[PDB]
């Protein structure tokens, strides 16, 4: 259906041990496609999916150079921030930086985003208008102040609706074989006595793409939530995804139990059961 | 800033069959700040050549990272993935469990 | 694509 | 190739005519800035215009215009109603947040209207504190020639534009000297 | 106008010297630039600075540094200059991707020696009896002569007063042994009034060269006087014979 392309960077300082350690990834849907990290051999950008690899060497070059001015700048940004915030020079600090946009299925533009954080908190955001901005802080006024003045949403909204639309579509169609997919879960059931009270049903999702999915209990086709538990979708290794549900019965009773399965990748939901 | 401690999920990237090489995977998130050390062991022994994914986050800007290393599970070797953060008074120890 | 544009300090 | 080009190193145009310096670029880029810079004989940078390239209006300074055509990579820059004054160095330019990237410039001359030519050659006399007698080349019109000497020791300046305000009278004018072996206010001009 | 300076405007310096080149702005500007600028006129990045603590490297500069500890400043150090140095230096200020505000720029002579440095001799031709007859117009010709480093301003004075009418003065100043590296200098100029103007004795011309030389700093052991800073004029006075 709808697709997204998304850049993350992180940038935390090591006082003292050397220049701020930097990380970028970028993301289609659920798939990493490049990473930049500053304590790697390179000091490139990296392809980390196989369609991007077509790129030619300016791209390779291009990217180099534009994520280099995004280190940079955080690093300055660090500095900055720290002092907003009147912080010691003591100590670790981060930046992270998220944007991108999302495409609907058609591909038409929907929608374009671009947050700041400082510390793991929201300092400052684009708004939904591509025009104005949230700012989270007093400290972050400031920042709002000087970024409205400079354009910086004209800037980034002519990227968000124009360059990174057009660049999304065209990873979209160099690597139709792997992200236009769907892999469908692949469903088991495994059964744990607690003891001879009762059990553990566990209700797995395994080997499934994009990472969207969503499982859910029944007791006698009722919705079951109460003694459930559901854990966070987790990478598999391999370019899909994993989850699992589970719920604690008495035994003799496991047969009152389904889990239900949906996925962009099945038709219809699965029904499952003990067997 | 904040500080989140992080969720642990260990688990392998295949269905394991005793024999049968596979990846172990130990799975961090949730967490702030990104410092953190992730070991994965056998029978308590460090596994020496352990890779990881490249640093990112989440909607709530707490971060994620995959470590993963090839093994062969058997009967009765015992792998488990240790990790340290600073929101943590004693490393915490999370087994692997094949059905988990 | 990276942005080329309106990366400024903060 | 993150490369901007300027062909023409220079470029003549009659006084209140109009001239187009010519530039185009190469980059990876869809999302970029370019510019116009002035550089006349003061050696001071002067911004002439900046486009946006996600801006599909091109940009107009008074006389100044850009004819931006981004799928040719190609930012011309258009000068009507030529004045003495444009007399500069013209730098084509690209931006993105890194850096901006200059062309080697173009030095666009002025040539000045001149209502009654007069080509002569004067010998000036120094009003002795002093050294070397002078003459004048003056009053030529604008399209002149002035070749650059050699035989070691005579000198030959470039030529030169004069503006009597007051009067709204222009004249050109180049000085030739050398004391040494010999030479007369004669040749050394209208001769090369 | 514009608030970004640079100091100072022209310097000479020997080779080997090590020497800062300011650069100034209080106009709040996060990113700073150094471009050297050869003659041909193409423009070089050097350094360049995305805000304070950001120090980062342009191209072959040979081998300069920068810091960047507060906003305000960008200074350019060149640690043993080189004749290849010999330049003029653009500092630049900039918001965002925006255009570059540059400062006036820095006009640095790296000469081999500093014995090479001389003053501009300054002499004043008066105009020609057949230029006034033919045109009734009267050419005074100014000519400064044997002057290193390439660094003057010349101008005009007629009656004590500064005049820009009538004027007007070579582009460069071109070189009187033009294969020798330390080659000294020539500048003319022209001033052009009415016959009737010239004829009136009463009237005073002064052609006044700005020459821009050796610093006070430096240190000066020859007989000939320190080549400073400094002004040489010729004059002239009007005449009816």
């Amino acid at each position: 259906g709808s697709h997204s392309m998304r850049y993350f960077f992180t940038s935390v300082s090591r006082p003292g041990r050397g220049e701020p350690r930097f990380i970028a990834v970028g993301y289609v849907d659920d798939t990493q496609f490049v990473r930049f990290d500053s304590d790697a051999a390179s000091q490139r950008m990296e392809p980390r999916a196989p369609w991007i690899e077509q790129e030619g060497p300016e791209y390779w070059d291009g990217e180099t150079r534009k994520v280099k001015a995004h280190s940079q700048t955080h690093r300055v940004d660090l500095g900055t921030l720290r002092g907003y915030y009147n912080q010691s020079e003591a100590g670790s600090h981060t930046v992270q930086r998220m944007y991108g946009c999302d495409v609907g299925s058609d591909w038409r533009f929907l929608r374009g985003y671009h947050q700041y954080a400082y510390d793991g908190k929201d300092y400052i955001a684009l708004k939904e208008d591509l025009r104005s901005w949230t700012a989270a802080d007093m400290a972050a006024q400031t920042t709002k102040h000087k970024w409205e003045a400079a354009h910086v949403a004209e800037q980034l909204r002519a990227y968000l609706e124009g360059t990174c639309v057009e660049w999304l579509r065209r990873y979209l169609e160099n690597g139709k074989e792997t992200l236009q997919r769907t892999d469908a879960p692949k469903t088991h059931m495994t059964h744990h006595a607690v003891s001879d009270h009762e059990a553990t049903l566990r209700c797995w999702a395994l080997s499934f793409y994009p990472a969207e999915i969503t499982l859910t209990w029944q007791r006698d086709g009722e919705d079951q939530t109460q003694d459930t538990e559901l854990v966070e979708t987790r990478p598999a290794g391999d370019g899909t995804f994993q989850k699992w549900a589970a719920v604690v019965v008495p035994s003799g009773q496991e047969q009152r139990y389904t889990c239900h399965v949906q996925h962009e990748g099945l038709p219809k939901p699965l029904t499952l059961r003990w067997e | 800033g904040i500080q989140r401690t992080p969720k642990i999920q260990v688990y392998s990237r295949h269905p394991a069959e005793n024999g049968k090489s596979n990846f172990l995977n130990c799975y961090v998130s949730g967490f702030h700040p990104s410092e953190i050390e992730v070991d994965l062991l056998k029978n308590g022994e460090r596994i020496e050549k352990v890779e990881h994914s490249d640093l990112s986050f989440s909607e709530d800007w707490s971060f994620y990272l995959l470590y993963y290393t090839e093994f062969t599970p058997t009967e009765k070797d015992e792998y488990a993935c240790r990790v340290n953060h600073v929101t943590l008074s004693q490393p915490k120890i999370v087994k692997w469990d094949r059905d988990m | 694509k990276l942005v080329a544009l309106g990366i400024n300090a903060v | 190739a993150q490369t901007v080009t300027q062909s023409q190193p220079e470029m003549s145009v009659q006084e209140a005519e109009t001239v187009t310096l010519s530039c185009t670029y190469d980059t990876s880029e869809s999302d970029y800035y370019l510019f116009w810079y002035k550089q006349p004989p003061s050696r001071q940078m002067i911004l002439v215009i900046r486009q946006e390239a996600y801006k599909q209006q091109n940009a107009t300074e008074n006389r100044f215009s850009v004819n931006f055509q981004k799928a040719a990579k190609s930012f011309s820059l258009k000068i009507s109603d030529s004045q003495l004054g444009d007399a500069a160095m013209y730098f084509c330019a690209y931006g993105e947040d890194d850096k901006i990237i200059f062309g080697k410039g173009t030095r666009l001359h002025i040539l000045p209207n001149i209502q009654n030519p007069d080509p002569a050659v004067y010998q000036l006399r120094d009003s002795k504190s002093s050294d070397k007698s002078v003459c004048l080349f003056t009053d030529f019109d604008s399209q002149t020639n002035v070749s650059q000497s050699k035989d070691s020791d005579v000198y030959i300046t470039d030529k030169c534009v004069l503006d009597m305000r007051s009067m709204d009278f222009k004249s050109n004018s180049a000085v030739a000297w050398s004391n040494k072996s010999d030479f007369a206010c004669a040749n050394a001009f209208n001769n090369s | 106008a514009a608030d970004i300076y640079q100091t100072p405007r022209y310097l000479v310096i020997g080779t080997g010297k090590k020497i800062t080149l300011e650069c100034s702005q209080t106009m709040g500007h996060d990113k700073m630039y150094w471009y050297q600028q050869d003659p041909g006129m193409e423009l070089h990045l050097i350094h360049y600075s995305y805000g304070v603590n950001s120090t980062e490297k342009g191209d072959l500069s040979s081998e300069s540094t920068v810091s960047r500890i507060r906003t305000e400043h960008f200074p350019l150090t060149l640690e043993s200059a080189r004749p290849s140095h010999t330049s003029q230096y653009l500092c630049a200020s900039r918001r965002g991707p925006y255009e570059q505000y540059f400062g006036p720029g820095t006009r640095l002579t790296v000469t081999e020696d500093l014995k090479n440095v001389f003053p501009p001799e300054v002499a004043v031709f008066e105009p020609s009896e057949a230029e006034i007859s033919h045109t009734q117009k009267a050419t005074l010709v100014c000519l400064a002569t044997g002057f290193y480093p390439d660094h003057v301003e010349l101008s005009w004075w007629v009656n004590g007063k500064e005049v820009h009418s009538g004027v007007c003065t070579d582009p460069q100043p071109l070189k009187e042994q033009p294969a020798l590296n330390d080659s000294r200098y020539a500048l003319s100029s022209r001033l052009r009034v009415s016959a009737t103007f010239w004829q009136d004795p009463r009237n005073h011309f002064r052609c006044q060269v700005q020459f821009y030389g050796l610093s006070e700093n430096d240190e000066w052991t020859q007989d000939r006087a320190k080549p400073v800073t400094q002004i040489v004029s010729a004059e002239a006075w009007g005449r009816a014979d």
